[PDB]
C-alpha cells in the first residue's frame, strides 16, 4: 500500500513468454535455415504471429496512469524496451498496411531477377551470381552493368513505394512522446536517471560529427592510395584529381572494400599470411576448429562449455539433398543460449568468423541469469563490437605460434605488418564514412524538411564530399540507390555498424595494458593472461542493467565516444602512406563527373 | 527419478521420516549432471544424520542454479524460494533433456521472477494477487506501471547450456531436538570366528572370542547377559544367528 515499497513485479507474466512465444518462432526459423521443406515454413508463421500479437496485446492494456512515481534505477532502464507501442497507435487501414509492405520489400530483394538488356536470352541468379563476378572482371563496360541495372529493375518501383512508407512511419513515433522516428534508433542510446552521466538523443547528432573530423586525414590518404594504384588498371577512366567511380568498389554498393585488396597490393614479392595452404596437410575437421577456438576463451578467464554445445549444433552441411542457408549470424534466441549454424570450409575468412560468431556468445553468457530486457547489448552495435575482439586478436602472428599453426621461423619486419594493416583498413576504416552518410541520409528524410524532388538529389551530392565517390550515370526521381541493401529493405538499424568499430577499439586498446604488452596494438594478443578476464567480467555481466555510459568506465574510462583508439592502432599506416603521397592529390574535389563529357 | 514434477511455487512436501537412506546407489554412482553443494559435504552424510528430511521436485534453468544458495539475493532467491542461513541440505541438479521436456513448448508448470515482498524460507505461495505500484488502482487488470504475475515454462532439448531442463532435487536436512529417524548407509566387514578379536557391532563394543552358541534367544534382542552380568552373547545385525 506504501508508494516507496513497490519497485518492480512486471517480469513474472511478461518475461517468461517473451522468450517462449519467440521460442516457437526460434527453432521454426532455425529449421527454416536447415530443413527447407513445405511444412517447416508454416510453423514460423503461426507461431511468429502469436509473438507479434503478444507485444500488442499487453500494449493495449498498458494505457492507464503515467511513469513519474518510480524511484529505483533498475526499474526505469528496463521500462523503455516495453512501453514502445509500435504500430498499435494507428487505425485499422493504416497499421495493418505496414505489415503487408514489409513482406513485399524483402521478397524482391532476395528473389530478384535482373540481367543484361542487350542479350537477355541467358539470365542469371542474383545473390550467388553477382557477388563474385565483381572481383575478377577487369573491364569498364562489364562493371557498369552490375551496378546500374540492379537499381534499374529492382529499385524502380521502390521509389513510389518508399515515399508513403516514410509518412506512416512518422505517425507511430510522434504518438510515442518522441520528436520523430529519427531518434527511435537513438532511443536505446538515451540515458536517464543517473546524475552527471545523462546522454540525451539530441547529444548523439553532434557526437558522430565530433568523431568524424579527425578521421578526414586518415580516410583521404586511403582515398588517394587506391586511386593512385588504379592508373595501370584504368588509365582513361579515373581522374587523378577527382573522385573514384562508385561502380568499381568491389561490391554491390561499396560498404565493404574487401575485393579491392588483391589489386592494390603494395609489395608483391612477399607472401600474405595464409592458413589455407597449411590446413589441408594436417587434415583438420569440424571438431578441431571450435575446440581450440574455445581454448582462447578459457585462457583469458571465462569458464568452460558443457556437452549441450557439441551434440545440438552441427558444423557440416547435412547432405546435398536438403538445402541449408549458412549466413554468419550468432543466434541470440532468448535468455542466454546459442546454437551455431555455419557452413564451415577450409577458408581464412571462415576461420576469423569462428571467433566472431562465438564472441557474441560470450557476451550473452554472463548475463544469462539476468532478465530479457537486460539480456541485450548496451546499444544495438554493442553486441557485434564485443564479438570481433576475438577475430582481430586471432589474426595476430604471435598467437599462431603458440598453437602450432604456421612456420616456427617466420620473418617479421616493418614491411610485413603494413600489408596486414591495409587489409584491416578496408574492413574497419573503409566502412566507417560509408556508415556515416547513410545514417545522416536517414536523419534528413525522416524529419521532412526537404521536398520530394530533393529526395534522391541529396544522396549523390553527399557521396562526393563524404566518401569521395561519383556515379557514372545520373539518376532521375524514379530510382533508388541507397534503398537496395539488406538492412534498409528488411527495416534494420544502420547505426549499429558505426558503433561497432568504435566500441571494439576502446576495449582492445586497454586490454593488454592490463596484460603488459610493449609494441603496436596489432601485435596485441589477450591470451595467456588470467587477469585479463577480470577487466571484462564486470563489463560482460552489466548488459542493460547498467547503461553504456557506465559500461565504458571499467575498461577505458571514457564516458563519451572518442576517436583516440582509432588513431594509434594505425600508427605505421599514418606514417608510411605519407611518403608515397608526395606528388599525388590529397583528398577529393566536387568538379569531376564521368557523365560530364 | 520420477516422471512428473511440480512448480517452484507449488512445492510438494516429500516427508522423509522413519526411513533407511541408501546413498550407495545415488551418491556414489552419481548419474546427475553436477554434484556440488555447500554447508555439509555429501561424504559427511553417511556418517552424520538428522531428524526430518524434506524433498521436492522442480525443474528450472541452468542459470538459476547460482540463485539456490544460503544467504543469496537476486532473481529467484527472494521471490520464488529462499534458502535460510542454517541450511544443512544439499542441492543436486541433473539435465533431463529426454524425460522432462516437451515438443512445441512446455506450457504446463509455472514460475515467477518477482513478488510483492521478500518471502519466508520454505514458503508455499500460490497466490494470483493483483499488483498496484502507483497511485491509481488497477481493478484486476494490468497497466502502465501496473503488472500481473503467472507464466509457464519454455523447455526444449535442442539448445545449449543456458535454459535446458535441469531437474533440481533439493534434499533439505533438518536436525531437531527429537532423535534421528532417517540415517545413511554404513559399510560392513567380514566375520571371523574362534579368535580373540575386537567387537564393533550395532549396539555392542568389546573384545572376546566368537564361538557357536547353544542357547535360545528372542529375535528382537541385541545381546544377552550371563549370571554374573557380563556380555556373553551377540546377535548378528544381518543374519538371524547368535
Amino acid at each position: 500500500s506504501t508508494i516507496e515499497e513497490q519497485a518492480k513485479t512486471f517480469l513474472d507474466k511478461f518475461n517468461h513468454e517473451a522468450e517462449d512465444l519467440f521460442y516457437q518462432s526460434s527453432l521454426a526459423s532455425w529449421n527454416y535455415n536447415t530443413n527447407i521443406t513445405e511444412e517447416n515454413v508454416q510453423n514460423m508463421n503461426n507461431a511468429g504471429d502469436k509473438w507479434s500479437a503478444f507485444l500488442k496485446e499487453q500494449s493495449t492494456l498498458a494505457q492507464m496512469y503515467p511513469l513519474q512515481e518510480i524511484q529505483n534505477l533498475t526499474v526505469k532502464l528496463q521500462l523503455q524496451a516495453l512501453q514502445q507501442n509500435g504500430s498499435s497507435v494507428l487505425s485499422e487501414d493504416k497499421s495493418k498496411r505496414l505489415n503487408t509492405i514489409l513482406n513485399t520489400m524483402s521478397t524482391i530483394y532476395s528473389t530478384g531477377k535482373v540481367c543484361n538488356p542487350d542479350n537477355p536470352q541467358e539470365c542469371l541468379l542474383l545473390e550467388p551470381g553477382l557477388n563474385e563476378i565483381m572481383a575478377n572482371s577487369l573491364d569498364y563496360n562489364e562493371r557498369l552493368w552490375a551496378w546500374e541495372s540492379w537499381r534499374s529493375e529492382v529499385g524502380k518501383q521502390l521509389r513510389p513505394l518508399y515515399e508513403e512508407y516514410v509518412v506512416l512511419k512518422n505517425e507511430m513515433a510522434r504518438a510515442n512522446h518522441y520528436e520523430d522516428y529519427g531518434d527511435y534508433w537513438r532511443g536505446d542510446y538515451e540515458v536517464n536517471g543517473v546524475d552527471g552521466y545523462d546522454y540525451s538523443r539530441g547529444q548523439l547528432i553532434e557526437d558522430v560529427e565530433h568523431t568524424f573530423e579527425e578521421i578526414k586525414p586518415l580516410y583521404e590518404h586511403l582515398h588517394a592510395y587506391v586511386r593512385a594504384k588504379l592508373m595501370n588498371a584504368y588509365p582513361s577512366y579515373i581522374s587523378p584529381i577527382g573522385c573514384l567511380p562508385a561502380h568499381l568498389l568491389g561490391d554491390m554498393w561499396g560498404r565493404f572494400w574487401t575485393n579491392l585488396y588483391s589489386l592494390t597490393v603494395p609489395f608483391g614479392q612477399k607472401p600474405n599470411i595464409d592458413v589455407t595452404d597449411a590446413m589441408v596437410d594436417q587434415a583438420w575437421d569440424a571438431q578441431r576448429i571450435f575446440k581450440e577456438a574455445e581454448k582462447f576463451f578459457v585462457s583469458v578467464g571465462l569458464p568452460n562449455m558443457t556437452q549441450g554445445f557439441w551434440e545440438n549444433s552441427m558444423l557440416t552441411d547435412p547432405g546435398n539433398v536438403q538445402k541449408a542457408v549458412c549466413h554468419p549470424t550468432a543466434w541470440d534466441l532468448g535468455k542466454g543460449d546459442f546454437r551455431i549454424l555455419m557452413c564451415t570450409k577450409v577458408t581464412m575468412d571462415d576461420f576469423l568468423t569462428a571467433h566472431h560468431e562465438m564472441g557474441h556468445i560470450q557476451y550473452d553468457m554472463a548475463y544469462a541469469a539476468q532478465p530479457f530486457l537486460l539480456r541485450n547489448g548496451a546499444n544495438e552495435g554493442f553486441h557485434e563490437a564485443v564479438g570481433e575482439i576475438m577475430s582481430l586478436s586471432a589474426a595476430t602472428p604471435k598467437h599462431l605460434k603458440s598453437i602450432g599453426l604456421l612456420s616456427p621461423d617466420f620473418q617479421e619486419d616493418n614491411e610485413t605488418e603494413i600489408n596486414f594493416l591495409l587489409k584491416q583498413a578496408l574492413t574497419i576504416v573503409g566502412t566507417l564514412p560509408f556508415t556515416y552518410m547513410l545514417e545522416k541520409w536517414r536523419w534528413m528524410v525522416f524529419k521532412g524538411e526537404i521536398p520530394k524532388d530533393q529526395w534522391m538529389k541529396k544522396w549523390w551530392e553527399m557521396k562526393r564530399e563524404i566518401v569521395g565517390v561519383v556515379e557514372p550515370v545520373p539518376h532521375d526521381e524514379t530510382y533508388c540507390d541507397p534503398a537496395s541493401l539488406f538492412h534498409v529493405s528488411n527495416d534494420y538499424s544502420f547505426i549499429r555498424y558505426y558503433t561497432r568499430t568504435l566500441y571494439q577499439f576502446q576495449f582492445q586498446e586497454a586490454l593488454c595494458q592490463a596484460a603488459k604488452h610493449e609494441g603496436p596494438l596489432h601485435k596485441c594478443d589477450i591470451s595467456n593472461s588470467t587477469e585479463a578476464g577480470q577487466k571484462l567480467f564486470n563489463m560482460l555481466r552489466l548488459g542493460k542493467s547498467e547503461p553504456w555510459t557506465l559500461a565504458l568506465e571499467n575498461v577505458v574510462g571514457a564516458k563519451n565516444m572518442n576517436v583516440r583508439p582509432l588513431l594509434n592502432y594505425f600508427e605505421p599506416l599514418f606514417t608510411w602512406l605519407k611518403d608515397q603521397n608526395k606528388n599525388s592529390f590529397v583528398g577529393w574535389s566536387t568538379d569531376w563527373s564521368p557523365y560530364a563529357d | 527419478n520420477a516422471t512428473r514434477f511440480a512448480s517452484v511455487y507449488a512445492w510438494n512436501r516429500k516427508r522423509i521420516s522413519n526411513c533407511v537412506a541408501d546413498y550407495s546407489v545415488l551418491y556414489n554412482l552419481a548419474p546427475f549432471f553436477t554434484f556440488k553443494c555447500y554447508g555439509v559435504s555429501p561424504t559427511k552424510l553417511n556418517d552424520l544424520c538428522f531428524t526430518n528430511v524434506y524433498a521436492d521436485s522442480f525443474v528450472i534453468r541452468g542459470d538459476e542454479v547460482r540463485q539456490i544458495a544460503p544467504g543469496q539475493t537476486g532473481n529467484i532467491a527472494d521471490y520464488n524460494y529462499k534458502l535460510p542461513d542454517d541450511f544443512t541440505g544439499c542441492v543436486i541438479a541433473w539435465n533431463s533433456n529426454k524425460l522432462d521436456s516437451k515438443v512445441s513448448g512446455n506450457y504446463n508448470y509455472l514460475y515467477r521472477l518477482f513478488r510483492k515482498s521478500n518471502l519466508k524460507p520454505f514458503e508455499r505461495d500460490i497466490s494470483t494477487e493483483i499488483y498496484q505500484a502507483g497511485n491509481k488502482p488497477c481493478n484486476g487488470v494490468a497497466g502502465f506501471n501496473c503488472y500481473f504475475p503467472l507464466r509457464s515454462y519454455s523447455f526444449r532439448p535442442t539448445y545449449g547450456v543456458g535454459h535446458q531442463p535441469y531437474r533440481v532435487v533439493v534434499l533439505s536436512f533438518e536436525l531437531l531436538h527429537a532423535p534421528a529417524t532417517v540415517c545413511g548407509p554404513k559399510k560392513s566387514t567380514n566375520l571371523v570366528k574362534n579368535k580373540c578379536v575386537n567387537f564393533n557391532f550395532n549396539g555392542l563394543k568389546g573384545t572376546g572370542v566368537l564361538t557357536e552358541s547353544n542357547k535360545k534367544f528372542l529375535p528382537f534382542q541385541q545381546f544377552g547377559r550371563d549370571i554374573a552380568d557380563t556380555t556373553d552373547a551377540v546377535r548378528d545385525p544381518q543374519t538371524l544367528e547368535i
